[PDB]
């Protein structure tokens, strides 16, 4: 069993409070993990204000940008969860600031706030579909050219419907709806019976 | 209802959008058609052009059509500032795959599930 | 003038679609002779290389009779 | 000996021993195998020694190692460095990234395989394809050249 | 600015790079990387995957640090799981985890210098890691790829008498690093096209999310290894090797310094590495020994069940962070309580390195971005994932 | 004669090797200090010449004239080298 | 090895460095093969009496996160306490 | 048989397990090219060493394309080859009457020994395949042999398809590189000016993707279908017009065909593939016949396609750098002659 | 504990016999000359090449290498079709059916690993409760033609008849271990 201590969920529970005082306007809900994690969860439009307040405030400097990635929740109304990631290299203890986005309602763009971003947020529109206003220059960065539809998104299928081959007669490489030799077995694993309250 | 706007207030402010791409495509089609050697004719290519901005001519909602020239908009930075290369491009055209008949017995003499 | 509007003419009358015939300066194809909404903005293009003169979409969009093409072209 | 069939299996004899003898190996550097070789290049197991130089250029090159995973987005390249290579000119897939998809085999974005998308004359296997099994591989392939008679067929045509 | 579309021309590797550049003659105007010419799935793949059959993925992430990438997804499906690994396997990965941070470091110097045109070094280098290689297939089987770091320890104890080799390779190898530099540390060309390129301010690197020797190397002080200390890293004693002038040579110089430092860290292991188990005892979640599921009906209902379902994680999210040879390598984890994960972004110490291409080489020759590139230790794999 | 019989041999040589090459197998890119460069080398270049008889003129009976000439020509070009180094020029 | 003398000294010297000490090559000094048979140890848990599962399985002890600040004077608190410097080396300092 | 499974694509199948012998060809590359992404079962017999026939391997899938060992000479190799397949499709053809190999040979002599086997075998289908206006009395040998062999197959083998493609238009195609690469010939000559002798080619792919349906269709049995193309030409536009799209100078001077069938005898004496043949120079001014029979393309169910549509395709690399950008709008079109 | 590199403690002030050995480094490139004695060195010292067909690079036991199907002593393939191979393949590589042979016991109609597929991770080596898929030792399987990687129960028991000896051996040295 991991060995835990309490005085960092105490540490980090307490500036929960403090950002959510300061912020009150955005967040929504913060919580900290039973892995000594903070994640304030702010409304879409508190992107800016929070992370810009985190990034510049003398007893909270979040200078770098980890990582922002989006689960995509299909159930949950609002699809995408964007979770921003950041660091405290002054403080030593990293924050996770995560919204919610739907695929038509887009979100501000923190390029801004920490020019890391200027990528993910590439990333994240190509894989998922999430718009990011005021974005430099926002186009597909990970898919092939003319690819069409958000890969990560959990209704694309794996495979995805479109495969390439060399064909001699136009003596160039063609795309062809994805004829597979040995699908991808789809191996059922969960088990029937629970393990914990939880 | 109660939708937050994406960049067009209402269908009106986004069809000028849509306007406005397709002139970009259409005075775009011959560039192409001769950086990238293709072997395709102009004219051929712009009603490719069309075709797709009609393919979706049925969207009704402001913002899934503002969407739509952003991502149209970003398709053609990629054949202008071209990234693009041919294979990229002639894919449009669907030249190397064979038709299927929509017909019933069309289907029926082949597939097992139309 | 006569002969702006002659390219005008000119234009349409090549463009495929216009029917010669139904095809007159006070012809207004987005209603009459059953051009596309596109096909006006294709049609504007065509002009704007004739007349070598850029038509923003706010007023191309109001010009949809040929006459009125020659009006705006004219000024 | 003395028969025109005679000295058209002694010359090709001579073609095949100088393209066996010199392979520069074009080596398009996908992924991870690129290193598995970069470990070939290196000392343990020069592959100077066998007459295939380190590393040169597309248009001077006669085989092509594709170390790592095709994706679609590097295919349409592939063909082109394989179309704009010399003639003589042979394939080596290295990894089962490349002989087939290999982990990321039903992946969106990855080839299954760069037979599908270049002929390929030497399939070499492994995750990361040892070092000497690629060298192997190479081997292979001079054997499969000695063993083209491209003359005799000429001449019997 | 002629868009020249250069790196398809294979002309700085490290993967394949279309680096589209517009260069008014010699002089770089704006460079414009592409990336996923190597986006293989690996985050989308991950998710029909079992805990325990996505670790393979994370070797294959950034493959010049085999290892060290798969401590962190490890370190990350231990947490979720609240579950630690035993006191031997902690060792072992602090132990595998230097030697590949040495093996990152050959190549990334030495991959550098032969961009630059210094060929020798890498050979010389080449050699002192297929001696490393022999550790890792004799430890795990495989020479790269090795999936022996497993979510709960290692996956089989140490052969016996490996321990005794990784020492007489890291007895000596110090002189091989110092051969090097008597090539090129003052060679009185290194210098030239490394010093005073590519300088990055201290500011702009923390901002671009650097992390890595790239923020070290610009003087900041950050190590997650001392700072965050992840396994056994605590335990050890080491010197961060922090720079001034933060530019291509010093970086550099940065990472010969971490050679010599992780050769500290690797003699330690060795002196006190304890004897124990290298894996976790709960059958729920490390699989049981041979002997075991082959005489004890439990252990083959937990084998039977851990190799076909698997871990089945709590619920919940980390994201765990460790230093891999490259920078800040961190897996964001998200999980059902399923056995197989929900998202598992891979943070990679290169999409932003990458990025910052564009605010370090400006105004720079064509060299110049070569010289860069090999600055960042771009693995188009981490980047692509 | 005997030079044009080795060069022709040279130049046979050569073209044999490329004729056998090729039937055994049976836009704007400028920059003024590329062009700078080129002139400044003639500059260089036509000093070269100006400075090539020195051999013939070391046995002139004049000296004190020869060297002074010399002297002066080395030392008025390398001037012109120096503002060449102190303008622009020669920074690429 | 196995080198004449005069050649190592030569090399020796050319590299500066005494490299016959260190050689690359490895020459009966790695493990030999077929190391002895290993009988590994057997970690806790392995005890036939107070090994109760349930008091060894943090997998589920776990529980969902705590939640601060939902939605459904006082001093300034920060992340955590300001970092430490970090101290100059006493080996080597510099360089 | 085999129940066709599958969505129409790679991976898929469809039934077809079919020896073609002279796969190699231009038109064989096509042949094979829709055969194996159809799915059908193609067995490619080769002689020439594998380097060459690497071309057809990412054709088809795997463990769909089977290549065999075969010796024209030996009768045994065509027994094998067809051991297997249900459908035989015959492509022997040359236009140099080889030294160990004659017009006879490659026409008539060989495919009938093939088509006969096949029968012994039990093929369901044999498809000839025999050059356009082919009398048994045309003047070059070898229109005159192709003709001799259509007749005899059909007694090795009754009711076996018999398509008679004209000279063909493709990329890699003879009719129109021939006469592109005069341009080495600073002067191109065409016998009778280029007049009298009107063309119609046809595209390579409407060739094959109509010998496959063949394949795959019970109308066609004893049939002898014309694939001709979708509009004629007077040689003299054809030549004019490929030099166009060339961009190279047009000089038509002509040319005592007399005199020219020596030329073909001059290079046909070439002992590495003869450019031209005294065999070809007839052929090329052998008029092509009129549109009177038992239709190809269209009948078979591929629609022709135009020559000007595709040739910038097949002319380009004869270009220089100046005009590679030029398209086929700039150029004008040729001129058809119902006549 | 943190160390410069690269940066100077102090302005050390040019002292003429200070600034004669820096001039002369330059002038006479001293330092370019250091390094040419480097590489004169090695080229003393003896190669660390192997001759690849007659020497091979050593590989010890756990080497993972080419798929095998072993059998036992008697006869009998080990393989009893639990087919958990199958589903702890990360790749997909392993398709298993099965049914009862007519002894009555349980055996695989179909095993088929596609190499090509495969990943060499050995989780099958184990994996498998009886032991009967194994890593073999053979790397060199290099194949011209695609279909020859896809590997069917017949090769693989094939594959482990040829390669049981050393199987047998490099099982009994590492088995202690796992
Ligand atoms: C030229 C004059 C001879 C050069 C010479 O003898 O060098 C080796 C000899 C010993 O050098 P080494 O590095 O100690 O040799 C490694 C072993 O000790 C000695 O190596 P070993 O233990 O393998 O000894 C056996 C070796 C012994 O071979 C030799 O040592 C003589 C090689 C003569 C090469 C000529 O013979 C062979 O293995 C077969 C190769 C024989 C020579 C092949 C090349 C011949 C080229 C002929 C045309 C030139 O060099 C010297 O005695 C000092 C040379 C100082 C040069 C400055
Ligand atoms: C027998 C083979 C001998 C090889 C010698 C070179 C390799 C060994 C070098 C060993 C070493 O590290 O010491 C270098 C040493 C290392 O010195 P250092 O660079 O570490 O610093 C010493 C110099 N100070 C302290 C002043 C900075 O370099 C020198 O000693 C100076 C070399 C000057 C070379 C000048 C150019 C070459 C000579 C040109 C004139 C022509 C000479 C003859 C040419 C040939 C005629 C036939
Ligand atoms: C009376 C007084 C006489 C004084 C003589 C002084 C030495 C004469 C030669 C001096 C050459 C000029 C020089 O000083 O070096 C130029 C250059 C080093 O310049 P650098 O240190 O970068 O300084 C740049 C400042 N802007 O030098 C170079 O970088 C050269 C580039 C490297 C090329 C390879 C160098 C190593 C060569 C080793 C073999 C040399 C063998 C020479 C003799 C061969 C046989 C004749
Ligand atoms: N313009 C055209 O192409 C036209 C063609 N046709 C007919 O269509 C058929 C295909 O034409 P095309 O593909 O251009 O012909 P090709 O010159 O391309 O050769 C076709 C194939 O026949 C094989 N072949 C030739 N001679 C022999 C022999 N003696 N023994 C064994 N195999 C042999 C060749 O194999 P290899 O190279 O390995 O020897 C080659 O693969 C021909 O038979 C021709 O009569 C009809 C009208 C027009
Ligand atoms: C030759 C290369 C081919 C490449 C073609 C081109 O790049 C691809 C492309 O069209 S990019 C997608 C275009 N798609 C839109 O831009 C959205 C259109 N939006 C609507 O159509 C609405 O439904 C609307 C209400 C406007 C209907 O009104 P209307 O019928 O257009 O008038
Ligand atoms: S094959 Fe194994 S090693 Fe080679 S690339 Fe694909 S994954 Fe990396
Ligand atoms: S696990 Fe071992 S035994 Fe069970 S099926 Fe796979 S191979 Fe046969």
């Amino acid at each position: 069993v991991r060995p835990r201590s309490d005085v960092t969920h105490k540490q980090l529970s307490a500036f929960g409070e403090y950002v959510a005082e300061i912020l009150p306007k955005y967040v929504q809900q913060v919580q900290v993990s039973c892995l000594d994690e903070l994640e304030i969860c702010i409304h879409p439009d508190g992107v800016i204000p929070t992370l810009t307040f985190l990034r510049d405030h003398t007893n909270a400097q979040f200078k770098s940008l980890a990582d922002l990635t989006a689960v995509d929740v299909p159930t949950r109304q609002n699809r995408f969860e964007i979770v921003y990631n950041l660091l405290s290299l002054r403080f030593n203890s990293r924050i996770r600031v995560k919204t919610y986005a739907d695929e038509l309602t887009p979100i501000d763009s923190i390029v801004s706030v920490h020019i890391a971003a200027n990528w993910y947020e590439r990333e994240v529109w190509d894989m998922f579909g999430v718009f990011f206003f005021n974005h430099p220059d926002l186009r597909r960065i990970l898919t092939d050219y003319g690819f069409e539809g958000h890969p990560f998104r959990k209704d694309f299928p794996l495979t995805g419907y479109v495969e390439l081959r060399y064909d001699d007669e136009v003596k160039r490489v063609v795309a062809e709806p994805v004829e597979l030799a040995q699908e991808f077995r789809k191996f059922d694993l969960n088990s029937p019976w629970e393990a914990f309250p939880a | 209802t109660s939708v937050k706007p994406i960049f067009s207030r209402d269908l009106n402010e986004a069809k000028r959008r849509v306007r406005e791409l397709y002139r970009a495509w259409y005075r775009e089609v011959p560039n192409t058609v001769h950086l990238m050697q293709l072997d395709i004719t102009v004219k051929q290519g712009r009603d490719k052009v069309r075709e797709m901005f009609m393919k979706n001519a049925h969207v009704t909602d402001p913002r899934v059509v503002d969407l739509l020239v952003i991502k149209g908009k970003m398709e053609l930075q990629e054949t202008i500032k071209v990234w693009k290369q041919r294979t990229h491009v002639m894919r449009f055209f669907h030249e190397t795959e064979t038709p299927r008949p929509k017909d019933f017995l069309s289907k029926f003499y082949m597939g097992h599930d139309p | 003038l006569d002969g702006i509007k002659d390219r005008v003419l000119y234009v349409l009358k090549l463009y495929d679609k216009i029917d010669p015939e139904k095809l007159s300066v006070n012809s207004h194809f987005m209603k009459d002779l059953g051009l596309d909404s596109l096909d006006q903005v294709e049609i504007i293009m065509a002009m704007e290389d004739e007349f070598g003169f850029e038509i923003p979409d706010i007023d191309a969009e109001k010009l949809m009779c040929p006459q009125e093409i020659v009006d705006y072209i004219a000024d | 000996r003395s028969r025109a069939e005679y000295v058209v299996t002694k010359l090709d004899d001579l073609i095949n021993w100088a393209r066996r003898s010199s392979l520069w190996p074009m080596t398009f550097g996908l992924a991870c195998c690129a290193v598995e070789m970069m470990h070939m290049a290196a000392p343990r197991y020069d592959m100077d020694r066998f007459g295939v130089v380190f590393r040169a250029s597309p248009r001077q090159a006669d085989v092509m190692i594709v170390a790592g995973t095709l994706t679609n987005k590097m295919a349409p390249a592939l063909r082109k460095v394989y179309d704009q290579m010399p003639e003589p000119r042979y394939v080596v897939s290295m990894g089962s990234c490349a002989n087939g998809g290999g982990y990321y085999h039903y992946s969106y974005s990855v080839v299954r395989g760069c037979d599908r998308i270049v002929p390929v004359d030497i399939y070499v296997p492994g995750c990361p394809p040892t070092a000497e099994a690629l060298l192997y591989g190479i081997l292979q392939l001079q054997r499969k050249i000695k063993r083209e008679q491209k003359l005799k067929i000429w001449y019997r045509r | 600015n002629m868009t020249l579309n250069f790196g398809p021309q294979h002309p700085a590797a490290h993967g394949v790079l279309r680096l589209v550049l517009e260069l008014s003659g010699e002089m770089v105007r704006k460079c414009d990387p592409h990336i996923g010419l190597l986006h293989r799935g690996t985050e989308k793949l991950i998710e029909y995957k079992t805990y325990l059959q996505a670790l393979p993925y994370f070797d294959r992430l950034d493959y010049v640090s085999m290892m060290c990438n798969e401590q962190a997804y490890s370190i990350a499906v231990e947490k979720l799981l609240n579950i630690q690994p035993p006191p031997r396997a902690q060792w072992i990965r602090v132990l595998f985890g230097e030697i590949t941070r040495i093996l990152n470091h050959i190549m990334a110097v030495t991959t550098h210098a032969l961009d630059i045109g210094a060929m020798t070094p890498f050979f010389w280098m080449f050699e002192e890691r297929e001696k490393m290689f022999e550790f890792y297939e004799r430890v795990s089987g495989a020479r790269m790829h090795a999936a022996y770091i497993r979510p709960g320890g290692v996956h089989q104890d140490l052969p016996l008498g490996l321990l005794d080799d990784i020492y007489e390779f890291s007895k000596n190898f110090s002189l091989r690093i110092d051969e090097v530099e008597e090539m090129l540390t003052n060679n009185r060309i290194w210098r030239n096209r490394t010093v005073d390129i590519g300088v990055v301010t201290a500011e702009d690197a923390l901002n671009y999310g650097f992390s890595g020797v790239m923020l070290r190397g610009s003087g900041i002080q950050w190590d997650l290894r001392k700072t965050q200390p992840y396994d056994v890293y605590d335990q050890v004693e080491f010197d961060v090797p922090i720079g001034s002038r933060g530019d291509c040579y010093d970086r550099y110089l940065c990472r010969v310094e971490e050679m010599r430092q992780s050769l500290r860290i690797i003699e330690q292991c060795l002196n006190k590495m304890p004897p124990g188990e290298i894996k976790v005892d709960d059958a729920k979640v490390s699989p049981p020994k041979r002997a075991e599921m082959k005489t004890s009906m439990e252990s083959l209902i937990h084998h039977f069940k851990l190799y076909t379902e698997g871990y089945q994680v709590p619920p919940g999210a980390t994201y765990t962070a460790i230093e891999a040879p490259k920078g800040e390598f961190g897996v964001y984890l998200v999980s059902d309580g399923s056995s197989r994960p929900y998202r598992c972004k891979i943070k990679a110490p290169g999409f932003a390195h990458l990025a910052g291409l564009d605010k370090m080489s400006k105004g720079h020759m064509l060299a110049d971005v070569v010289a860069i590139i090999g600055t960042q230790d771009i693995v188009f794999g981490e980047i692509d994932r | 004669m005997n030079l044009y019989t080795v060069i022709f041999i040279n130049i046979l040589l050569s073209l044999t090797l490329i004729l056998v090459a090729f039937w055994l197998p049976q836009r704007l890119p400028f920059s003024m200090k590329f062009f700078l460069v080129a002139i400044t080398f003639l500059l260089f270049d036509l000093e070269i010449a100006l400075l090539l008889p020195l051999p013939w003129a070391i046995q002139t009976i004049k000296t004190s004239t020869m060297m002074i000439m010399a002297f002066i020509l080395v030392t008025i070009l390398s001037l012109g080298l120096a503002y060449e180094w102190t303008q622009k020029g020669l920074e690429w | 090895a196995s080198a004449t003398r005069v050649i190592q000294k030569l090399r020796n010297w050319a590299s500066g460095q005494d490299l016959q000490a260190k050689l690359q090559l490895r020459y009966q000094e790695i493990a030999k093969r077929t190391q002895p048979p290993p009988k590994l140890p057997v970690g806790p848990s392995h005890k036939l009496s107070n090994n109760y599962y349930c008091t060894r399985d943090g997998r589920r002890e776990v529980v969902p996160p705590s939640i601060i600040m939902s939605s459904q004077e006082k001093k300034a608190v920060t992340p955590a306490p300001p970092m430490k410097r970090w101290e100059l080396s006493k080996d080597q300092p510099y360089l | 048989a085999v129940i066709p499974h599958g969505k129409g694509g790679r991976s898929s199948v469809s039934g077809v397990v079919a020896t073609v012998f002279g796969a190699t060809g231009f038109l064989g590359r096509y042949v094979v090219n829709h055969l194996g992404r159809m799915g059908s079962q193609v067995i490619i017999p080769y002689r020439c060493d594998v380097y060459d026939i690497m071309h057809l391997r990412l054709m088809g899938d795997l463990g769909q394309l089977t290549f065999l060992e075969w010796d024209a000479r030996d009768k045994d190799s065509i027994r094998k080859a067809v051991q297997h397949s249900n459908v035989v499709i015959n492509l022997i053809g040359r236009e140099w009457e080889t030294r160990n190999f004659d017009f006879e040979d490659v026409f008539v002599n060989i495919p009938r020994a093939i088509a006969q086997a096949s029968k012994e075998a039990g093929v369901e289908r044999f498809i000839h395949v025999s050059h356009l206006n082919a009398s048994m009395k045309s003047s070059s040998k070898s229109l005159r042999s192709k003709a001799v062999g259509e007749k005899e197959v059909r007694s090795v083998f009754p009711e076996a398809i018999i398509i008679r493609p004209s000279d063909i238009f493709g990329r890699e195609d003879r009719f129109l590189n021939h006469f592109a690469n005069y341009r080495w010939f600073l002067a191109v000559p065409l016998v009778s000016l280029g007049f009298k002798t009107v063309k119609q080619p046809v595209y390579v792919a409407d060739v094959s993707k109509g010998i496959v349906n063949a394949t795959k269709d019970p109308d066609a049995v004893g049939k002898t279908f014309a694939f001709t193309g979708p509009n004629r030409y007077l040689l003299f536009h054809l030549v004019k017009y490929i030099f166009g799209m060339t961009h190279r100078t047009f000089i038509p001077y002509p040319l005592p065909l007399f005199v020219y069938s020596w030329i073909g005898k001059l290079f046909g004496l070439s002992p590495f593939e003869p450019w031209t043949t005294k065999d070809k120079v007839e052929r090329i001014h052998i008029s092509d016949v009129m549109p009177t029979d038992l239709p190809g393309l269209e009948d078979l169910g591929v629609q022709p396609t135009p020559l000007e549509l595709k040739s910038i395709e097949v002319l380009r690399r004869h270009r220089t750098y100046r005009w590679l950008s030029s398209e086929i709008e700039e150029t004008k079109p040729a001129k058809t002659v119902n006549y | 504990t943190y160390k410069y590199v690269n940066k100077k403690e102090q302005e050390s002030e040019v002292d003429m016999k200070s600034a004669t050995d820096n001039a002369a480094r330059i002038l006479m490139w001293t330092e370019l000359i250091r390094g040419l004695g480097m590489t004169l060195s090695y080229l003393f010292r003896e190669p660390a090449t192997i001759n690849y067909p007659f020497e091979k690079g050593p590989l010890s036991p756990r080497f993972r290498g080419e798929h095998a199907l072993r059998r036992y002593p008697s006869g009998e393939e080990r393989c009893i079709a639990c087919k958990l191979c199958e589903a702890i393949c990360p790749a997909q590589a392993i398709t298993i059916e099965a049914e009862p042979r007519a002894d009555g016991s349980r055996r695989t109609t179909r095993y088929d690993i596609d190499m090509t597929k495969c990943i060499y991770c050995g989780f099958c080596q184990e994996a498998c409760p009886v032991d009967a898929i194994v890593e073999g030792p053979n790397f060199e399987f290099s194949t011209e033609t695609h279909e020859e990687l896809l590997y069917n129960k017949e090769k693989l028991l094939n594959n482990g008849d040829k390669w049981e000896a050393e199987i047998a051996a490099n099982i009994q040295a590492d088995y202690l271990y796992r």
